RNA sequence: GGCCAGCAUCAGUUUUGGUGGCAGGAUAAAUCCAUAGGAAUGUAGCUUGCCUCGGUAAGUAUUAUAGCCUGUG
RNA sequence: AGAACUGGCGAUGCGGGAUGAACCGAACGUAGAGUUAAGGUGCCGGAAUACACGCUCAUCAGACACCACAAAAGGUGUUAG
RNA sequence: GCAGUCAAGCGUUCAUAGCGACAUUGCUUUUUGAUUCUUCGAUGUCGGCUCUUCCUAUCAUACCGAAGCAGAAUUCGGUAA
RNA sequence: UUUGCUCCACACAAUAUAGAUGGAUACGAAUAAGGCGUCCUUGUGGCGUCGCUGAACCAUAGCAGGCUAGCAACGGUGCACUUGGCGGAAAGGCCUUGGGUGCUUGCUGGCGAAUUGCAAUGUCAUUUUGCGUGGGGAUAAAUCAUUUGUAUACGACUUAGA
């Protein structure tokens, strides 16, 4: 029943000073700095003050309203990526076989490595992306964590990695092998 | 780094805001929003120029940058007497848009003759131009 | 059907040496013309009383002009309508500055949404909605809203030449 | 209007596009187009790539030489959208074909002639904002288009050249401005405001 | 892609220049006389063209013709021809070239042993050919009244129209082909028992 | 006066404009004026609570430092 | 395949339905000017890329009677009840 | 001939893994019928051989989802000619 | 083979024309955003301003535009020369230098125009070609036949021959 106007709002922090024109997003705050491309989309942006920023859309559909919302998603997620930062954690998983998990590179690479999936004489590669940094854990055993300012591209890059380790031709039940993308928070902590 | 969010900075339909009319029988005339009907009709008044009381659909108007105090509502001599005080008209007139009508409304009302002597102005304009354009 | 016309109409029942001075009944009738509303009056009584056309008179017939035709007001609207496959009743609200819009609105809007055309919809009320919050529907509700504005984002100038020498701007 | 009119293809709609110049061809009015691979079609990509894959099934049977001929490029897309509005099988309509030129990119004379737009054909101006369409260049290279790098590349290449030619145009008609400034207040100019000029 | 300037060497063997005629002993040999000329000048517009070609050119080739005298063949009229250039840097690219204009190139220095080369040829000839040699058709049976080195059918009713797919008698052989992955097993030398 | 035209005044047919006088109707309905009554998508003022010296908000408050609605004439 | 009443085709062109015996419109001497029917008016192609309100986005959308087919049953797609 | 909808049952238990009664909606035109429109001043029958091409309602091969999938094997489904 | 070819020049002659009749007047990019001006900290920056159509801009007066004088300017423009430079996407065009020369309706003058008879496109474009003249430049080949066999039904192919 087109809505005459929807708007959301999107909060800024005492660290960060976000900018956009057209629709070209610019947030940049202490872990360094993201930009994403809103053109696609046709909401209105506002800024009120330097902690505030409304976005909004007039008369629009049912299918325009709904994507308001996920616009100030993706605009915060920029902001909290840029201050605390994200940080993905996943755990092997392995009833005999030890997944065996490493980090190599040809040509400037940095790949994740992965030996021995069920035994796969097989070596599985998954690329690092750029933006994502990969710690091995100490002190648990079997972990990954993948971390950076982008949640799109470090749970994509978890995801790339838990994916290649698919179990084909097994009861996939029974066949529970796998890195699982097992915790997904912050980097800086106390929050 | 303050924050620099663009604006887009629309005219809005509202109570109060004028329009240009822009065709009709009253058409190049002004008028006022007065009430709002839904989101592609609203009531006009314009007491001043002579076009009726009306509703109408937004897309036979341009909306204009200029606005004043209106009562949403409001009658149509309540309309004539804020515009009046609001100045509304040499407002517009002292616009652009509006001394940019007027020019081809000029323009287009020249004799043949008249037609003739902006030609004669014109190259006189012209010689001392381009002289000026040639000694810095 | 056409852009309407509201009618009074009264018709009332040949008199009868028996029986002078028959009843007397009315109708406000939308139509485009008297010679159409006047057809519709005897639809309509025929599906109340005894009568046809044939037996009775019309007395008289006139055309009822808008109350306050430059006031902007909230119209409920009540329609009996055919479908496909039944038959059913229904409330809708309609703004505008007459009821005689109103309904040239509503009976677009029924075609639009339902695909009723003018034989298979009955006008059963049409009346003005005094006291706000008493508008029901929302499509109408936002635009009762204080100090309201909006704008018309991405303009659209008709061209009036086949080519353009600029590039144009939906700017507004 | 003009002898030839050049059509910058960037942001209009093949249909409308060809539509307008079909017309204008049948009444003697020569025309060449520009950019044909910045060419839209309402739409999302994929429907368009499909729908030109319906295109690519037919062919003549017993030999697919005499059948239906599957022209991959921009500009050749668009005069099949084109030629279909023109009876082509006519004099009248050989006639017409031939006033009309279609280019990818934009080639030598017609970068430092003017080129203009169709209103009725700009997508900007016709498309509901909100609905997905797609470039020609895209649809193209996606069936076999050989092109699409050079041009670009030839072509960010000529939009340098050009954008130093505006510049130094705008730079020119700052000057004319700031002659033309000391000439108000003139008595001439004074009259030819009094005309309407 | 297309071609802007050729340049082309100074003085030119009668073994290419025989490739440019069909009646040599008759003719008065002028190819590429008022060509060589172009040298006479300091230079002057044959460095224009190589500069050209530097500008521009996104890709660079060399003219090379074979030196068939060497060779117990008859046939006298040498046989010319491009060959891509894919060392560094068209500059260097035409650099080389213009270095070697007359100057001979050597085939150990194109290929190595144990290399994978292709060939490209013209295909030996056999003329007009049944359908049974040229398509690897089955033999029809010996009872068969009017010959067997054939197809029986030769298409359905419909589509009305003998198809584009089905065998028919035709010339065999003379054909191209590109075929890879021919490795050497030696690169000979000539002077060298 | 042979051929073919141009214009003027007319006639038949027709098409397309400008403009004048009238008749209906709720003797249009409205706007407008006057007058009575009213309300809120509540104007002034007043209260109260924060709030960078007032601006906001939420309360009263029916014309005040905006106005509108309804009937009657 | 077989009856009833009419209107038709057959015996009949002309405009429309791309096409077509029977549908729509309209029935024919030779012509001029006007107006229309059925049907149309982005381009093919004469004729508004007219005006107005809605609805609909389909990784096999839809697109005008006769007519050149689709059903039960489903959808937390969207619309109004 | 092939494919559905409802779900009483079947399947230890458990309607729908895999099946599915009573009903009921369809599609197909390699069944056979019904018709008799075209060919009776003639359109060469059955089958095989040969050879091409097309359809998909997929037997195999590629990649997938599901299982009353532990493994192996198999079954159901999808994108697929 | 009867002085043939080519480029520039003018001359006559033909032959045409899918349709001259002031000017095809060059950023790019976005459209829920831009152009321009200005400023600066040169940025997704500040400030001003514009759109709402090319209905514009430029050009436009003179026998289809004749013959002439002068002034004020030092500008504009046509032309052929000349300087330095850019353009390969189909560049085959664009820009800059310097002297020469024409015109200038920037302003002010002297003459001319009729009878083409009250309209009759009232002829001002550009295509290709042919033939002499003389201003530069240039002096081949292919085919048949003969011959090879890396080719071939015949043609064609591929060799060879002062
Ligand atoms: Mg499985
Ligand atoms: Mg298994
Ligand atoms: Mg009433
Ligand atoms: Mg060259
Ligand atoms: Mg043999
Ligand atoms: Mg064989
Ligand atoms: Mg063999
Ligand atoms: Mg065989
Ligand atoms: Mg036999
Ligand atoms: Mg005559
Ligand atoms: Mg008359
Ligand atoms: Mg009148
Ligand atoms: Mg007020
Ligand atoms: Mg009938
Ligand atoms: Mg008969
Ligand atoms: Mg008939
Ligand atoms: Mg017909
Ligand atoms: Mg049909
Ligand atoms: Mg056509
Ligand atoms: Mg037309
Ligand atoms: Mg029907
Ligand atoms: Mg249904
Ligand atoms: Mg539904
Ligand atoms: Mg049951
Ligand atoms: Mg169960
Ligand atoms: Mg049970
Ligand atoms: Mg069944
Ligand atoms: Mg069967
Ligand atoms: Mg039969
Ligand atoms: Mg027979
Ligand atoms: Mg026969
Ligand atoms: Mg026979
Ligand atoms: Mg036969
Ligand atoms: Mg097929
Ligand atoms: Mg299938
Ligand atoms: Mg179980
Ligand atoms: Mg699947
Ligand atoms: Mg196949
Ligand atoms: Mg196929
Ligand atoms: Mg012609
Ligand atoms: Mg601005
Ligand atoms: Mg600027
Ligand atoms: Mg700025
Ligand atoms: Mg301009
Ligand atoms: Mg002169
Ligand atoms: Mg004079
Ligand atoms: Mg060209
Ligand atoms: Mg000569
Ligand atoms: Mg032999």
């Amino acid at each position: 029943m087109k809505y005459i106007q929807t708007e959301q709002q999107i909060e800024v922090p005492e660290g960060v000073t976000v900018s956009i024109k057209s629709r070209i997003v610019k947030v940049v705050g202490p872990r360094g700095t993201l930009t994403k491309n809103l053109k696609h989309i046709d909401v209105t942006f506002t800024k009120v003050n330097n902690q505030l920023i409304k976005v909004a859309v007039h008369n629009g559909g049912r299918k325009h309203v709904a994507a308001l919302r996920t616009v100030k998603s993706l605009v915060d997620n920029m902001i909290t990526g840029v201050t605390k930062g994200y940080k993905y954690k996943m755990r092997y998983v392995y009833a005999h076989f030890p997944i065996n998990v490493n980090i190599v590179e040809k040509d400037g690479a940095k790949f994740i490595e992965v030996r021995n999936f069920l035994g796969d004489k097989k070596i599985r590669n998954v690329p690092v992306r750029d933006g994502v940094t990969i710690e091995f854990s100490t002190n648990v055993k079997d972990e990954i964590v993948l971390s950076g300012n982008s949640v799109e591209d470090v749970s994509q890059n978890a995801a790339d990695l838990q994916q290649i380790c698919r179990v084909r031709n097994k009861d996939i039940r029974k066949f529970l092998d796998g890195i699982y993308v097992s915790h997904k928070g912050f980097i800086t902590e106390d929050l | 780094t303050d924050s620099i969010v663009k604006a887009s900075n629309w005219r809005l339909v509202e109570v109060g805001r004028v329009v240009l009319i822009k065709k009709g029988q009253s058409a190049g005339k002004l008028a006022a929003i007065v009430e709002i009907i839904d989101q592609k009709k609203v009531l006009i008044d314009g007491p001043k120029a002579g076009v009726p009381r009306q509703a109408i659909n937004l897309g036979q108007v341009v909306l204009t940058p200029l606005t004043f105090a209106l009562p949403r509502g409001a009658r149509t001599a309540t309309v004539s007497k804020k515009w009046a005080a609001a100045a509304v008209c040499e407002k517009w007139a002292a616009s652009s848009w509006a001394k940019k009508i007027a020019q081809r409304e000029r323009r287009a009302a020249l004799t043949d003759f008249e037609r003739f002597q902006v030609m004669v102005l014109r190259k006189q304009k012209r010689y001392t131009v381009k002289k000026a354009l040639a000694k810095a | 059907m056409a852009h309407f016309k509201e009618y009074q109409v009264i018709g009332r029942r040949l008199p009868t040496e028996s029986v002078p001075e028959p009843k007397l009944f009315r109708m406000r009738i939308f139509a485009s013309n008297e010679v159409i509303a006047k057809s519709r009056y005897w639809y309509f009584l025929q599906k109340l009383h005894k009568v046809k056309k044939a037996s009775g008179e019309i007395v008289s017939i006139n055309q009822i002009n808008e109350a306050h035709p430059t006031k902007v007001k909230n119209f409920g609207v009540w329609v009996r309508y055919d479908s496909r496959s039944g038959t059913h009743n229904m409330y809708k609200e309609i703004r505008d500055v007459s009821r005689v819009a109103a309904v040239e609105t509503l009976y677009q809007d029924m075609a639009a949404r339902h695909r009723a055309r003018f034989r298979s919809i009955h006008i059963l009320k049409v009346a003005e909605i005094e006291k706000t919050a008493d508008v029901k529907r929302q499509y109408v509700k936002q635009f009762l809203t204080k100090d309201l504005k909006f704008p018309l984002p991405h303009r659209v100038q008709k061209s009036t030449k086949t080519f353009s020498y600029k590039r144009p701007s939906t700017f507004y | 209007v003009e002898p030839v009119v050049v059509i910058d293809g960037k942001g209009h709609l093949v249909g409308r596009l060809a539509s307008v110049v079909a017309k204008q061809l049948l009444n003697g009015q020569k025309i060449v187009v520009v950019r044909a691979e910045e060419l839209n079609i309402s739409g999302e990509f994929f429907r368009n790539k499909l729908k030109y894959h319906d295109f690519l099934r037919k062919a003549t049977a017993f030999n697919k030489t005499r059948g239906p001929f599957h022209f991959r490029a921009p500009s050749r897309i668009f005069y099949k959208a084109l030629r279909g509005m023109v009876s082509h099988k006519t004099a009248r309509g050989k006639a017409a074909l031939e006033r009309l030129k279609v280019f990818e990119g934009i080639p030598p004379p017609y970068d430092k002639k003017k080129r203009v737009v169709v209103p009725q054909a700009l997508r900007v101006l016709r498309l509901k904002p909100g609905r997905k369409y797609t470039t020609l260049g895209k649809l193209s290279t996606s069936v076999g288009w050989k092109y699409e790098d050079v041009v670009a590349k030839l072509e960010a290449k000529r939009k340098v050249s050009s954008a130093e030619y505006y510049a130094k145009k705008r730079a020119f008609t700052k000057k004319v401005a700031s002659a033309n400034a000391t000439a108000a207040e003139s008595d001439v100019a004074k009259q030819l405001a009094a005309l309407g000029y | 892609l297309r071609s802007l300037t050729t340049v082309w060497a100074e003085h030119l063997s009668d073994e290419v220049k025989r490739r440019f005629y069909k009646n040599w002993y008759k003719s008065k040999k002028k190819a590429f006389t008022k060509y060589s000329a172009k040298y006479a000048q300091d230079g002057a517009g044959i460095e224009r063209e190589l500069a050209r070609i530097k500008k521009y050119a996104s890709v660079v080739r060399v003219l090379v013709h074979t030196q068939i005298r060497k060779t117990p063949l008859a046939q006298k009229k040498a046989h010319l021809a491009e060959i891509q250039l894919n060392g560094g840097s068209i500059s260097e690219k035409v650099d080389w070239a213009r270095e070697h204009f007359e100057k001979t190139v050597a085939v150990d220095s194109v290929f190595e042993q144990n290399e994978m080369i292709d060939a490209i040829a013209v295909t030996k000839g056999h003329g007009f050919e049944g359908v049974t040699h040229r398509w690897g058709t089955k033999k029809l049976p010996r009872k068969t009244h009017r010959g067997l080195r054939k197809v029986a059918c030769i298409g359905a009713w419909h589509p009305a129209h003998v198809m584009w797919s089905v065998a028919r008698a035709g010339q065999r052989g003379y054909h191209s082909r590109t075929s890879i992955n021919h490795k050497i097993y030696r690169v000979g030398k000539g002077d060298d028992e």
